[PDB]
């Protein structure tokens, strides 16, 4: 059990930078689609 | 035109390129 | 525009041909 | 001229930033393929 | 979430077979 | 692994159907 335990804490040690990583990206999309959605504000209006 | 129809009403379908990119520049450039 | 949005970004998507080969050196060639 | 040229510099002053942001979400989704395979290289090894 | 969005609306997408057939007759059956 | 990778990263790929407002509801009830 002490053993698995372990290895398991490895598992999720992983995944849980994985996730970081994830809405990270989901913030740089959405600094990219605000700032495409900005320049497309521009196009339209300049 | 009895069956004159469309199923849907979309958008933004596709992914992002650079050549997307220019090709709003040119759009826009013109515009 | 409040939809106005993309839903990826992608590279690479395809795969390698001889045709794809000669287009980009016709670019390099070009450039 | 001056105005065209002024509009001219608005036009690139947009896509400038937007291939910054190109450049940056290369670097986060590097970020995160390395991580992935850095998962997949310990679920590999461990 | 904040990207959570979905792209259309959309009804009839498909093409008749009998075996769609089969399967409403299947399904006012039981309902 | 030298070749491990993945091409994209998307969202909301799809159409909204009453199904898949049907299959959301079922995930809400359980969770």
């Amino acid at each position: 059990n002490t053993s698995k335990d372990s290895t398991q804490a490895m598992i999720d040690t992983r995944y849980d930078t994985m996730a970081n990583q994830w809405l990270q990206y989901e913030s740089i999309l959405n600094k990219l689609n605000q700032q495409l959605n900005t320049v497309t504000n521009m196009i339209n209006a300049a | 035109m009895a069956f004159g129809s469309l199923s849907s009403l979309g958008f933004g379908s596709g992914v992002l390129t650079q050549d997307t990119i220019d090709k709003l520049k040119e759009a826009e450039q013109k515009a």
